[PDB]
RNA sequence: CCCCGGCGAGGGGAGUGAAAAAGAACCUGAAACCGUGUACGUACAAGCAGUGGGAGCACGCUUAGGCGUGUGACUGCGUAC
RNA sequence: ACGGGGCUAAACCAUGCACCGAAGCUGCGGCAGCGACGCUUAUGCGUUGUUGGGUAGGGGAGCGUUCUGUAAGCCUGCGAAGGUGUGCUGUGAGGCAUGCUGGAGGUAUCAGAAGUGCGAAUGCUGACAUAAGUAACGAUAAAGCGGGUGAAAAGCCCGCU
C-alpha cells in the first residue's frame, strides 16, 4: 500500500506537532557541593544528598 | 545560428508565477500548476463581470422590497406605480435612497400610490 | 540486455523485478480472464 | 458610488416575543425566517446578520391542518447501520415540543456558518413563560 | 553587539538538530548550557560546542560579559548530502543520503 | 554520432519509455534532428538586372552629389602620408577611388587607410558604391564605365 | 599572530586585496526544495481551493477624506490540464 | 417517487392585471472586418449600412530570440550582459524607465539568414522532494564485572568468570 497523492508540507508539519522535545525543569542543588544534578541521581563529582558516596 | 532558450523561457515562466501570488501550495510555486490556475482565474473573472451586474440588481430589489413594505406596498405594485407616474429612477438609486434618506423614499411611495388609485 | 546502465551497472536483465509475470511468486491463477 | 453594506459591528438588533398558540406551523415559520435573516429591513446585506431576536412562546400549541398530526413523520439516522429512526408529529409534541418549531425554521434558513448564527437568535419555549424580561421584548402580533 | 558561531557540514540531518535548537531559543546562555547538558541527544553535543564557541567569541573578540548573553537567533540549515549505494534483494540498488547540516548560534546582550 | 546500434533496454517489461538508439535526438549526446551540411548560398542575378542596378546606383550618386569627377588622381611616391594630405585638401575622408588603370604608387599608399578603397573601373561592385560616402572617378574611368554599361 | 575545540572538523577576530557574501566545497549565483523573523488569518468547520462582493486589523501616506500595500471573517457562483 | 423546509393552498381548472428573470433586445463608451458615398485621396481620412461563438482546416497581419551588414558608428567602470524588485505603457505576443545585485561587455535603424519560442511524448540528463525520521541494522552460539588508555569506552587492550 502506497499513497495516491503527494502529502503536502502542511500535512507534514501537522504530524510533527507532537515531535517536540521536553526540556528538563528539575535541576537540584546538592546541599554541600552546590553542584547541579538530576533529581535522585548523584552529582558529577560523586556526591548525593550531602555525602561523598563514590570515591571516584 | 544556434539559439539558446534560457533567458526567454525564464521571463515567460516568471510572468505567470507573478500572477499566481496568494494561491495555495504548488499553485503559487510550481509552473505547471500555477499556469493552470491563472487560466481558470481568468475564466472566472470573465464570467463574473456578467454575474456582478446580476447580483447587484438582486441586492437593490431586495432592499426596495423591504423599505416599500414599511410603507404599506409590495415591490411589484411600487414599480408599477412609478411607471404609471412617469418616474424614471432606476433600482440602484431607489435602494440608495431607501437606506440614506427615508422620508424621500416615503414621498416616492405616496407618488406611486396616487398613480394606482 | 541493458548494457550501459549508469544507475545499476551491476545488472543487465532486470525484468524479474517489476514485471508481474516474471517474478518468482507469479501464479498463473492470476491470469484467469481466459 | 458603491452600494451600501451594513457593518456587523454597528447593526441594531431588537427583541420580539411571539405567541404560537393556534398558529399554522409553516406559515408562522416563514415569517420567523424573514426576521431572523433581516429581510424586513432596508439595510439587508446577504453576508451580514441584520436580523432580530425572537422569543416564541407556547410551542406545544402550534397547529397543523389535514391529518398531519398523525401522518407527518420526522426521520433521522444515527450513523450506525440499520439506524433509521422515525417519530410522528404527535410524539414530537409530547416528548420535546420545542424541536417542532426549531426544525421547521432551520430548514428555511440558509445553510452555512451565517445561517447557523441566524438560528442562534431564536428562543423557543414550550410554555407561556420566558426569563428574558431584562431584554424587554416587544410583542409582535404575527 | 551580536556574535555568531557556526558549525558547517555537521554530520547529522537538519530535522534532528532542529529538535534540540528549539529548546534553547530565546534563553539566557547560562540556562541554555544546562538544558543541553541533560538532553540525551547526539545533536545536543553538537549544539553545545557551537554555543560554547559563540560565548568565547563574544568575550574575546567583542569584550562582552557572559552573564548578559542570550541566544537571540538559532537555526539549522541543510548541507550537502553524500550519495552512497545500498544493495537490496534480487539485484536492486538503492541510494542512501547521508545528510549534513549548518548550525548557526547567535548570542547578544541586547 | 559515435556509438553502437544496440537497443539500450528491451521493448516491453521494465516499466519505462521505449528506446531504440542511444544516438536518438531526444537523448542527451544524441544526434541533431536536421543536422546541417556545407551549402552554397550564392544566388543568380540576370545580366540585365545587374547592369540595370548599377545604372540606378550611379544616377543616385550624381543626384545626391556623392560623385566626384577629376582629370587625374595620382600620388608621386608610394607614401601613405602623401595621400592623407591630398585627401585633406579636398575634404574627403571616406572615399572610393576609381581610376582608368591602377597606379602602383596609389595602390600602396592607400593600403593602410581603412576608409579609402582604390579600385579600377573593372572591379567595381554595387555594394561599395553605396557603402562609401564619396566616389571619386577619373575622367578616363568615367568613359570606361559607359562602354561597360552599353 | 590571537581565541573556542580533541595538539580535530568547523568557526570568530586580525591581516592581504578594488572586492573575502572573490577563501581554495572559490566569477555571475536563477528555480524546484528546506529554514529563521515579522504582519494578518485560522481550533462548530465540509468538496478543483479560485472568482465576484466584503467587514476587521497592521503598516505607509495625506489630510478639514479616503487613497496605497499585506492579510481575508462572512457570502453568490464554481467538478484540474 | 415535491430538490428541501413546509403547504388544505403554497394543489388543480378558468379568466385578468402586475412583477422577477439571459452574455436575447435597448442605452452609453471603445476596437476591428466587409460594402456604399464623400471634406479629397496618393492611399489615408470623413459619413453611412452591416458584420465580428467556433474544432479539423484555408486566408491575412505581427511579437520576440541568436547570427551577418549598416558598425573603426553608437552606449558603457560616472557601471555592459545576466540576476532580483518596483513603476508606466500597448488589443496581444511584448516594450520603456528605474532601485539593488553584478563587474565587461552590449547594440539603434533598415535589411538578411535560421539549430527561432515547450507542460505533456510510461521523452532525455542533472538537481531536489514524498512516503518518514517510518521499515531495517544480515542466522536466537550470550554475555557479566574490575582495571587501563582516551575529549569520550556495551564494542579496543589486560584480567577473572
Ligand atoms: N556472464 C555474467 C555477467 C553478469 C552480469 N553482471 C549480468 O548481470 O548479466
Ligand atoms: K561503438
Ligand atoms: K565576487
Ligand atoms: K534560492
Ligand atoms: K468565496
Ligand atoms: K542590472
Ligand atoms: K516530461
Ligand atoms: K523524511
Ligand atoms: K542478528
Ligand atoms: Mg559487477
Ligand atoms: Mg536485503
Ligand atoms: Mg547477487
Ligand atoms: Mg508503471
Ligand atoms: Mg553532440
Ligand atoms: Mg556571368
Ligand atoms: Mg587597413
Ligand atoms: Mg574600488
Ligand atoms: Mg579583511
Ligand atoms: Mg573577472
Ligand atoms: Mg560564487
Ligand atoms: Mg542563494
Ligand atoms: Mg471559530
Ligand atoms: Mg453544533
Ligand atoms: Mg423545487
Ligand atoms: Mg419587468
Ligand atoms: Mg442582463
Ligand atoms: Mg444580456
Ligand atoms: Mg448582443
Ligand atoms: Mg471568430
Ligand atoms: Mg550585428
Ligand atoms: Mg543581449
Ligand atoms: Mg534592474
Ligand atoms: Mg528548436
Ligand atoms: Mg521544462
Ligand atoms: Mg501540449
Ligand atoms: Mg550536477
Ligand atoms: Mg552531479
Ligand atoms: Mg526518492
Ligand atoms: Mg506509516
Ligand atoms: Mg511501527
Ligand atoms: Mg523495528
Ligand atoms: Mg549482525
Ligand atoms: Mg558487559
Ligand atoms: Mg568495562
Amino acid at each position: 500500500a502506497v499513497q495516491q497523492n503527494k502529502p503536502t508540507r502542511s500535512k507534514r508539519g501537522m504530524r510533527r506537532s507532537h515531535d517536540a522535545l521536553t526540556a528538563v525543569t528539575s535541576l537540584s542543588v546538592d546541599k554541600t557541593s552546590g553542584e547541579k544534578h538530576l533529581r535522585h541521581h548523584i552529582t558529577a563529582d560523586g556526591y548525593y544528598r550531602g555525602r561523598k558516596v563514590i570515591a571516584k | 545560428a544556434r539559439v539558446k532558450r534560457g533567458v526567454i523561457a525564464r521571463a515567460r515562466h516568471k510572468k505567470i508565477l507573478k500572477q499566481a501570488k496568494g494561491y495555495y501550495g504548488a499553485r503559487s510555486r510550481v509552473y505547471r500548476v500555477a499556469f493552470q490556475a491563472v487560466i481558470k482565474a481568468g475564466q472566472y473573472a470573465y464570467r463574473d463581470r456578467r454575474q456582478r451586474k446580476r447580483q447587484f440588481r438582486q441586492l437593490w430589489i431586495a432592499r426596495i422590497n423591504a423599505a416599500a413594505r414599511q410603507n404599506g406596498i409590495s415591490y411589484s405594485k411600487f414599480i408599477n406605480g412609478l411607471k404609471k407616474a412617469s418616474v424614471e429612477i432606476d433600482r440602484k438609486i431607489l435602494a440608495d435612497i431607501a437606506v440614506f434618506d427615508k422620508v424621500a423614499f416615503t414621498a416616492l411611495v405616496e407618488k406611486a400610490k396616487a398613480a394606482l388609485a | 540486455m541493458e548494457n550501459n546502465s549508469r544507475t545499476m551497472p551491476h545488472i543487465r536483465r532486470t525484468t524479474h523485478i517489476m514485471k508481474f509475470a516474471h517474478r518468482n511468486s507469479f501464479d498463473f491463477h492470476f491470469f484467469n480472464a481466459r | 458610488m458603491k452600494t451600501f453594506t451594513a457593518k456587523p459591528e454597528t447593526v441594531k438588533r431588537d427583541w420580539y416575543v411571539v405567541d404560537a398558540t393556534g398558529k399554522t406551523l409553516g406559515r408562522l415559520a416563514t415569517e420567523l425566517a424573514r426576521r431572523l435573516r433581516g429581510k424586513h429591513k432596508a439595510e439587508y446585506t446577504p453576508h451580514v446578520d441584520t436580523g432580530d431576536y425572537i422569543i416564541v412562546l407556547n410551542a406545544d400549541k402550534v397547529a397543523v391542518t389535514g391529518n398531519k398530526r398523525t401522518d407527518k413523520v420526522y426521520y433521522h439516522h444515527t450513523g450506525h447501520i440499520g439506524g433509521i429512526k422515525q417519530a410522528t408529529f404527535e410524539e414530537m409534541i409530547a416528548r420535546r415540543p420545542e424541536r417542532v418549531i426549531e426544525i421547521a425554521v432551520k430548514g428555511m434558513l440558509p445553510k452555512g456558518p451565517l445561517g447557523r448564527a441566524m438560528f442562534r437568535k431564536l428562543k423557543v419555549y414550550a410554555g407561556n413563560e420566558h426569563n428574558h424580561a431584562a431584554q424587554q421584548p416587544q410583542v409582535l402580533d404575527i | 553587539m551580536e556574535t555568531i558561531a557556526k558549525h558547517r557540514h555537521a554530520r547529522s540531518s537538519a530535522q534532528k538538530v532542529r529538535l534540540v535548537a528549539d529548546l534553547i531559543r530565546g534563553k539566557k546562555v547560562s540556562q541554555a548550557l544546562d538544558i543541553l547538558t541533560y538532553t540525551n541527544k547526539k545533536a545536543a553535543v553538537l549544539v553545545k560546542k557551537v554555543l560554547e564557541s559563540a560565548i568565547a567569541n563574544a568575550e574575546h573578540n567583542d569584550g562582552a560579559d557572559i552573564d548578559d548573553l542570550k541566544v537571540t537567533k538559532i537555526f539549522v540549515d541543510e548541507g550537502p548530502s553524500m550519495k552512497r549505494i545500498m544493495p537490496r534483494a534480487k539485484g536492486r540498488a538503492d541510494r542512501i543520503l547521508k545528510r549534513t547540516s549548518h548550525i548557526t548560534v547567535v548570542v547578544s546582550d541586547r | 554520432v559515435t556509438g553502437s546500434g544496440k537497443k539500450p533496454w528491451r521493448q516491453k517489461g521494465t516499466g519505462r519509455a521505449r528506446s531504440g538508439s542511444i544516438k536518438s535526438p531526444i537523448w542527451r549526446s544524441g544526434g541533431v534532428t536536421f543536422a546541417a551540411r556545407p551549402q552554397d548560398h550564392s544566388q543568380k542575378v540576370n545580366k540585365k538586372m545587374y547592369r540595370g542596378a548599377l545604372k540606378s546606383i550611379l544616377s543616385e550618386l550624381v543626384r545626391q552629389d556623392r560623385l566626384i569627377v577629376v582629370e587625374k588622381f595620382s600620388v608621386e611616391a608610394p607614401k601613405t602620408k602623401l595621400l592623407a594630405q591630398k585627401l585633406k585638401d579636398m575634404a574627403l575622408e571616406d572615399v572610393l577611388i576609381i581610376t582608368g588603370e591602377l597606379d602602383e604608387n596609389l595602390f600602396l599608399a592607400a593600403r593602410n587607410l581603412h576608409k579609402v578603397d582604390v579600385r579600377d573601373a573593372t572591379g567595381i561592385d554595387p555594394v561599395s558604391l553605396i557603402a562609401f560616402d564619396k566616389v571619386v572617378m577619373t575622367a578616363d574611368a568615367v568613359k570606361q564605365v559607359e562602354e561597360m554599361l552599353a
